[PDB]
């Protein structure tokens, strides 16, 4: 992505949302247990290095 | 910078309403007909009550409006030409003899 | 007065503060507190020492 | 309708 | 948050609670979405 | 005032426990709270508040919590009925978004 | 029956109302 | 004393009636008068109301309902009034009514609602509604305190977690899975969290 | 007063029947087709119970 | 025919303020209806609270 | 004797120009809702003056 | 009249009088391609 | 059943709809 | 892929119809005064 702005005399940010699914289910299958799973596609924060 | 030693004040003002305390057994409204109204304690027996409230100070004679909501309720019967009839029945508080 | 005290129907005391006497009452620590018939203990006050 | 319950003051 | 919806499956929008002229004010009768 | 001792209530904005509905159990739940003033507080002009002298202090943190008085037969089954893998609880964060 | 043309809430087509389909949109009546 | 005087010069009744078609009027007359199809109505307040006085510089208010059929029983709403600012509507004039600006009784702006400390409620001399350990102070209805020292406050001010809890679900079924603000048609004028309005 | 409240709850309909019940079912018809122009939906006390 | 008074008016009834709250959950109340004088008092809310 | 709204426009004329636009005044005269009321409507703009 | 009918003042609504093909094309598009407000729907007093 | 948790409006459960079960929001989506 | 967002509720099957058919009644029934409604994720599929 190539971005084009107006200039500014001050060190600015760009701040640009990847829209993904970042969506948590959670399991309780006994007393005292919350097993929770995330995922979030397309810009995961787990693969295989991990 | 010569900020003195302050101490904080806090309150609320509520016009406009009533304090409303329902007679539910989770404070919820469930229905019109809660379910202590339709309780074995409290509709097949006769209770007492004793309510106290504690109030600020005023330099003046004030009032206590409690509310003690009931089911006042009409019931209109017209069975002939210019026949009107009603029969009234509020409960718990009814007013009828 | 000549009348009889208390001709009235008495209702039994309750069992939380502010309302038993009238008196002076005092902090945990000794500081004067007003009595419950003050107009200052229609609100909330607040100390606290900054950082 | 007619199923529509009635106004009452807080339920 | 979702406006009505009938289920005949198919997802088939429902025209309940739709805004009408009434001779009589219409929050005491129905709720209008 | 300059001095002000507060009384706040701050809400939980983590999207897995912010509208999650725990079923029973013992769970500890910890968190890290900021005392940065550039933080913690806004001004209206921008200035630095660590140079213009403001600060915080907390004195105590109470986590309180509003159970539902359910039928310990209601509240059995519908905790028996949210144990199942097919029940899942399942949330997603409102922005949904990777942040670069 | 056109019914992959209707965005899919959960597992079946979002379709709309049969009686939407036309108008009576007329000034006082 | 000021001058203001009324006078009934003439007084008209109108009724404006649909034009129905006389088929329908009399068929719709026919149903009406049955047993089945009888109009029944109920009073939106729907309540008893009962004006209990409170002395000048008073702080415990007493009262007392002696024993009766509880069943179908609905809550309380309570306000405080003025003497000066309620009339006795009991008589038909009430000479010692000297005020006519707003009336709380009546026109429904009640102003001194801030003016309740707290309530305790006692069925049958013993058992203190709504009991089963409940609230935070289970034994009565804390509206607001002067000295809080364990921290049961809400929303910046005195009002308590016990009183915001009560209100946020008499009125709006909000409170036990969170507390936020109530869509616009639950939150009427006369409403709780459109009126409450705390202050520092 | 009564052991027993609810032969006078349904009679006032305190607890009871929606006025699709225990109305006539020509007056239930007939408050149906003319709703949009004469209201027949306020007669009537339909009761909620918890 | 009967000359019997249907209205069967109860001392510890508030038929004003059975109304004045009724209209609030029917309709919108800021609104000014002059016919039957249907003007809500309201306070100035920079007033009341300073 | 023929007046309506504390003004000189007259209660037929408010009957046909409230039943015109909003179907109110046979079950009564009352505000109507604000969709209904829109801009270049009756009620919106009438102004009773005296 | 069969030139109300045919100008629709009155008669069939759009669910009625156009195909049955296009009344499932203007309820499945009806949310991204609206085809509501191109058939005229008679209201009859 | 769990049909009798729930207010009668009238002699009939006010059962709650169906569409209400799950949340679909996103940030347009 | 398409077995993991039928796990994660990202395309598949709404909330009524992979919940259990007992806690889609209780939380209708539920519905007005202990809403389970913001719990389960529906997905909507273009």
């Amino acid at each position: 992505m190539t971005f084009e702005v107006d200039p500014m005399d001050e060190p600015t940010l760009l701040y640009v949302l990847f829209e993904v699914f970042d969506v948590v289910r959670v399991h309780r299958p006994h007393r005292g247990v919350i097993e929770t799973v995330y995922l979030r596609t397309p810009f995961s924060a787990g693969n295989a290095t991990t | 910078k010569t900020a003195v030693d302050s101490i904080t004040q806090k309150k609320f003002l509520c016009d406009r309403t009533l304090w409303r305390i329902p007679f539910s057994s989770n404070f919820m409204s469930m229905g019109a007909l809660t379910d202590l109204g339709q309780n074995l304690l409290y509709a097949n027996s006769a209770h007492a009550l004793d309510m106290t409230f504690e109030v600020d100070p005023m330099d003046e004679p004030t009032l206590l409006y409690v509310l003690f909501e009931v089911f006042d309720v009409v019931r209109v019967h017209r069975p002939h030409r210019g026949v009107i009839e009603t029969v009234y029945l509020r409960t718990p508080f009814s007013a009828g003899n | 007065d000549g009348s009889i005290v208390s001709s009235y129907l008495t209702t039994r005391m309750p069992p939380w503060a502010g309302v038993r006497q009238n008196v002076m009452g005092s902090s945990i620590d000794g500081r004067p507190v007003l009595p419950a018939n003050s107009t200052t203990l229609t609100y909330e006050t607040v100390s606290g020492t900054p950082l | 309708g007619l199923r529509f319950p009635s106004k009452m003051f807080g339920g | 948050p979702r406006p009505p919806v009938e289920e005949p499956a198919v997802e088939t929008v429902s025209p309940e609670g739709r805004g009408e002229k009434r001779p009589r004010p219409d929050r005491e009768e129905t709720l209008v979405t | 005032g300059r001095y002000v001792p507060f009384h706040i209530q701050v809400p939980q904005k983590f999207f897995a426990i912010k509208n999650l509905l725990l079923l029973p159990g013992s769970y500890t739940y910890e968190w890290n709270f900021r005392k940065d003033v550039n933080m913690v507080l806004q001004s209206s002009l921008g200035n630095d508040l660590r140079v213009d002298g403001a600060s915080i202090k907390f004195d105590s943190i109470c986590l309180y919590a509003t159970f539902f008085p359910m039928a310990h037969n209601t509240a059995s089954t519908l905790e028996a009925m949210l144990r199942n893998d097919t029940n899942d609880q399942s949330f997603n964060d409102y922005l949904s978004a990777a942040n670069m | 029956n056109f019914a992959s043309l209707a965005p899919r809430h959960g597992s079946r087509p979002f379709m709309g109302n049969w009686q939407d389909i036309g108008t009576s949109n007329m000034s006082g009546g | 004393v000021d001058g203001a005087s009324i006078k009934f010069d003439s007084i008209c009744l109108y009724a404006t009636f649909f034009p129905m078609a006389h088929n329908t009027a009399s068929t719709l007359e026919a149903m009406l008068r049955n047993d089945t199809n009888d109009q029944s109505f109920n009073d939106y307040l729907s309540a008893a109301n009962m004006l209990y006085p409170i002395p000048a510089n008073a702080t415990n208010v007493p009262i007392s309902i002696p024993s009766r059929n509880w069943a179908a029983f609905r809550g309380w709403a309570f306000t405080r009034l003025k003497t000066k600012e309620t009339p006795s509507l009991g008589s038909g004039y009430d000479p010692y009514y000297t005020y006519s600006g707003s009336i709380p009784y009546l026109d429904g702006t009640f102003y001194l609602n801030h003016t309740f400390k707290k309530v305790a409620i006692t069925f049958d001399s013993s058992v203190s509604w709504p009991g089963n350990d409940r609230l935070l102070t289970p034994n009565e209805f804390e509206i607001k305190r002067s000295v809080d020292g364990e921290g049961y406050n809400v929303a910046q001010c005195n009002m308590t977690k016990d009183w915001f809890l009560v209100q946020m679900l008499a009125n709006y079924n909000i409170g036990y899975q969170g507390f936020y603000i109530p869509e616009s048609y639950k939150d009427r004028m006369y409403s709780f969290f459109r009126n409450f309005q705390p202050m520092s | 007063a009564t052991p027993s409240m609810m032969p006078q709850w349904s009679y006032m309909h305190i607890s009871g029947q929606d006025a699709s019940e225990y109305l006539s079912p020509g007056l239930v018809q007939f408050a149906r087709a003319t709703e949009t122009y004469f209201s027949l939906n306020n007669k009537f006390r339909n009761p909620t119970v918890a | 025919a009967s000359q019997l008074n249907a209205v069967v008016d109860l001392q510890d009834r508030n038929t004003e303020l059975s109304y004045q709250l009724l209209l609030d959950s029917i309709g919108d109340r800021t609104r000014y209806f002059s016919m039957w004088n249907q003007a809500v008092d309201s306070y100035d809310p920079d007033v009341r609270i300073i």
